[PDB]
């Protein structure tokens, strides 16, 4: 489930209440819909529904104005069990029922009022792709997207990103999944501190942000101290362990002019 | 060590393995990536023959064929006269999701009764 397809049913009419067979709903159409999810074929429909298929519960009776449902479920679901493909074929059945609304597919008198059939190429993103489609008899008008599972990025969803604030990574989430380093962190997973600025990058480290340790034989703010041989009395150093006299003295540890 | 310091480090159930002074991450099949956060496309090989369409799951492919056409890899054209349909002596021509009976005289239908 790393992509998921979305459906949202917005507006139906259906004056008359005509089914297929030319015949008038009794009392009215009490509207469920069928939607069936495939691969693109442009060859006449045949098979399954290969993305996955839903029933939906009684919404409206003849013509009505659909409502989104944060708890039925509008804009309707298919989790998907592969990636995207990017071509689709889409079937919406309009049908009645003289069952219960629980389950209207669960019912011997159910009768096909208007169905409709679209297919062609769609891209991941959260941007909705309304359709209309008229007929003498009836109208429907909806609008569908494809995104991707919640913490799940890319064009294809195939990356996954959870923000971290601990020891394997502090990093925030691209769109492309890609991790956004915090402050004062960097790497590829954002879990390498950034020392102290001015830190000696050959001799200093660190272990926490802003930071600065010493290597060994080094002191100092930015470590770029050097210390001088133990038992240096009278010299100088570049490098660690290194006794280089000053005007007037000598020998190794500088003590004797 | 780096395994034992809380939560894990490999998001799709992948196992946590130390390396010295770092770690290193077992990714499970369909799964790739320092730390296995990316699906893996299956469907890069383009496994699948005669204008088939290639489904990229987790961790294993899958195909659609066209009509007609069948296997793993959409590889095999049905023989649709398998069944020997045709009954009576009747002649089996087989084509593509369709089969046409030859139709000695006097039998007649589909096939041929
Ligand atoms: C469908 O019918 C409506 C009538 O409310 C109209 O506004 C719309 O333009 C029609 N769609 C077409 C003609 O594509
Ligand atoms: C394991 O090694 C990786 C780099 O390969 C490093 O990012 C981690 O900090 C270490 O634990
Ligand atoms: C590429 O094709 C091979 C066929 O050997 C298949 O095993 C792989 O899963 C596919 O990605
Ligand atoms: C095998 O025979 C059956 C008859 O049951 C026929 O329907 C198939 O088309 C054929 O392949
Ligand atoms: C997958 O299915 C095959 C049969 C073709 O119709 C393709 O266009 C589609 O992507
Ligand atoms: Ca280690
Ligand atoms: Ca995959
Ligand atoms: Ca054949």
């Amino acid at each position: 489930s790393s992509s998921i397809f979305q459906l949202r049913l917005q507006e139906f009419a259906n004056e008359r209440g005509m089914l297929a067979n030319g015949r008038p709903c009794e009392p009215g159409c009490r509207t469920f819909f069928r939607i069936c999810l495939k691969h693109y074929q442009a060859t006449f429909s045949e098979g399954p529904c290969t993305f996955g298929n839903v029933s939906t519960p009684v919404l409206g009776t003849n013509s009505f104005v659909i409502r989104d449902k944060n708890s039925g479920r509008n804009p309707l679901q298919l989790p998907l069990n592969f990636t995207w493909p990017g071509t689709f074929s889409l079937n919406i059945q309009a049908w009645h029922t003289p069952g219960d609304d629980l389950r209207p597919e669960t019912s011997p008198g159910n009768s096909l009022i208007s169905q409709i059939i679209i297919q062609g190429s769609l891209a991941v993103g959260k941007n909705w792709k309304s359709d209309e489609q008229n007929n003498t008899l009836t109208r429907l008008r909806y609008s569908y997207r494809v995104v991707c599972s919640d913490n799940y990025y890319g064009d294809s969803c195939s990356r996954l990103c959870k923000k971290r604030d601990d020891h394997f990574g502090h990093y925030e989430c691209q769109p492309d999944g890609s991790p956004s380093c915090l402050p004062g962190w960097t790497g590829k997973y954002c879990d390498q501190p950034i020392c102290l600025s001015g830190c000696h990058e050959q001799n200093g480290y660190c272990s926490k942000p802003d930071e600065c340790n010493c290597r060994p034989g080094w002191q100092g703010p930015l470590c770029n101290e050097c210390i001088p041989h133990k038992g240096c009395r009278h010299g100088t150093c570049t490098i660690p362990w290194q006794c280089a006299c000053d005007e007037g003295w000598g020998g190794l540890f500088c003590d004797q002019a | 060590d780096e395994c034992a310091l809380g939560a894990n480090p490999c998001e799709h159930a992948g196992k946590c393995l130390n390396t010295l002074g770092s770690f290193e991450c077992q990714c499970l099949q369909g799964y790739t990536g320092p730390r296995c956060e990316i699906d893996v496309n299956e469907c890069i090989s383009n496994p699948c023959q005669n204008d088939a369409t290639c489904l990229d799951q987790i961790g294993e492919f899958q195909c659609i064929c066209m009509p007609g056409y069948e296997g793993v890899y959409c590889e095999i054209n049905t023989d649709e006269c398998a069944s020997s349909p045709c009954l009576h002596n009747g002649r089996c021509v087989d084509k593509i999701n369709e089969f046409l009976c030859q139709c000695p005289k006097g039998f007649s239908g589909h096939l041929c009764q």
